[PDB]
């Protein structure tokens, strides 16, 4: 359901780089740990009354990290060792991911590096990183660091930031090229939007050209995109972007498609 | 309480 | 009452003895304590404010959380103190201010009438919150030199000992300061104690230390003319205030040491 | 009890 796609309406050339996923088991404890979770009504009325209050002077995202409520996920170990093509105990040097959030799914990605790095806007996301010993950089502080990134996650930013395009080639002139890999999620349809404060929101100042129908649409409009910062699909897949549920619903679930891009 | 994505 | 305000002007560099402003608990400064200490026995919220930050003092910064609730509003100058120190009448105008590192912009609003486009900066997600009710222009970091612009008057109020690249901010404050009748309100808390702060209570040492060699409030006060004139400042006008904070269920008001100067570029 | 908001 979340995983399959009608591989005849892809590019040719994204026939050939496809990756088929499964609800396997990591899908599995994250789903089975948030109908847990969610059972808990005591933690949920309190959850539902904290941010309720505060909605007006923190965004969604940082009320979240501040209850380190509502962790994300993407891939499972598995699955992201099959898209990016790695054994079990595959691992290099350095790690960046963009906008990490609150961390949960960096630490899928964590035992393949020796350091990992991750920029974020929320306050409280930060200090969520920190508490997984990752060094968080600043947004315009990780491409000046003086040192090359082996794997530069940027997953689900896209759509929530405010120089998308920007950051592309901003991963690029850092990514290592040699061996250095992009690995990129992004919820389609693509529709983008820079967060603010009080549930508000504001139009990005870079309009990505992503475009289409349906699923398959928008991900053939993908390459000629990343091919303008210098990219090319190496493999991507389809996924679900599933998130931890309220009392309403013991989960969320958001059409992701991840990407794994090597320099060109 | 919605999906913490937006 | 006294002891927050005079100097030893004997043991004062002869170039700030005579530049000093002698400055007093006004009616003002008083406004502020009368709020402070009622402030403190409405016991329902003291205990609403000690409740949040019981439990959001790992998650977020103290600043952060005396923003979310916009609690713990401080005091530097009165508007009177304030025409005092900058040689300007009441209803005195002009067209830029920016205050750097404004917090919830309660000492910002002190300036506020006196400009007609106020620019503040801040590190926290929730002061910025409280900057933007009261309508400033919130700019990031490194945008306020390279918008363009020349502030007719720049603030750097407490920020120096919180900042991790004071001396750099000092230079900053320079290139982009109206320089044919521009001048700086700058606050610092004495005895200089730098640190940046953290979420969680926790902390670290500034990139950049200043050259703040001083062992009373007038020997720090000394030694701060070689550090202004390092980023092409002069003294033009100081003086000695309190710098006052809203209480809580134990106090009604905390106060500490503040030498605030207004500053010319030469 | 609680801290000057300055520190
Ligand atoms: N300009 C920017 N720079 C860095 N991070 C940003 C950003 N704009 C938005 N973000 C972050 O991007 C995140 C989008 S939600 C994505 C969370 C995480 N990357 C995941 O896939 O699970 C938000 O947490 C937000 O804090
Ligand atoms: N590098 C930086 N840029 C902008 N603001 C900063 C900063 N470093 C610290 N700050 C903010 O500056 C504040 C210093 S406390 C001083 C607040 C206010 N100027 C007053 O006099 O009361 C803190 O709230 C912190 O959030």
């Amino acid at each position: 359901q979340w995983y399959v796609c009608n591989r005849e309406k892809l590019c040719e050339s994204l026939q050939a780089v496809f990756v088929q996923s499964y609800l396997d088991q990591g899908t599995q404890i994250f789903l089975n740990n948030s109908i847990e979770k969610s059972g808990w009504a005591a933690i949920q009325a309190y959850h539902s009354a904290v941010s309720s209050a505060f909605s007006l002077a923190m965004s969604r995202t940082s009320i979240n990290g501040l209850l380190g409520r509502g962790s994300m996920f993407v891939f499972s170990p598995d699955q992201f060792q099959r898209l990016l093509k790695i054994n079990p105990d595959w691992k290099t040097h350095r790690l960046l991911d963009l906008g990490a959030g609150d961390g949960e799914v960096t630490k899928i990605m964590s035992p393949h590096f020796e350091e990992i790095y991750a920029t974020e806007l929320s306050e409280t996301m930060i200090w969520q990183l920190q508490k997984k010993k990752y060094r968080v950089l600043g947004i315009n502080e990780w491409q000046n660091t003086g040192f090359q990134y082996d794997v530069i996650s940027c997953l689900n930013l896209l759509d929530r930031c405010d120089q998308p395009l920007t950051l592309l080639k901003d991963i690029r002139s850092v990514l290592e090229p040699t061996r250095g890999r992009v690995i990129l999620a992004l919820v389609l349809p693509f529709h983008p939007y820079v967060e603010n404060v009080g549930g508000k929101w504001e139009k990005p100042s870079e309009i990505l050209e992503i475009k289409g129908q349906n699923w398959e649409e928008q991900v053939n409009s993908l390459p000629e995109v990343f091919r303008k910062a210098g990219f090319v699909i190496e493999a991507f897949t389809r996924l679900p972007y599933l998130c931890e549920g309220d009392m309403y619903n013991d989960y969320y679930v958001l059409d992701d498609a991840v990407f794994v891009l090597k320099p060109v | 309480h919605g999906h913490s994505h937006g």
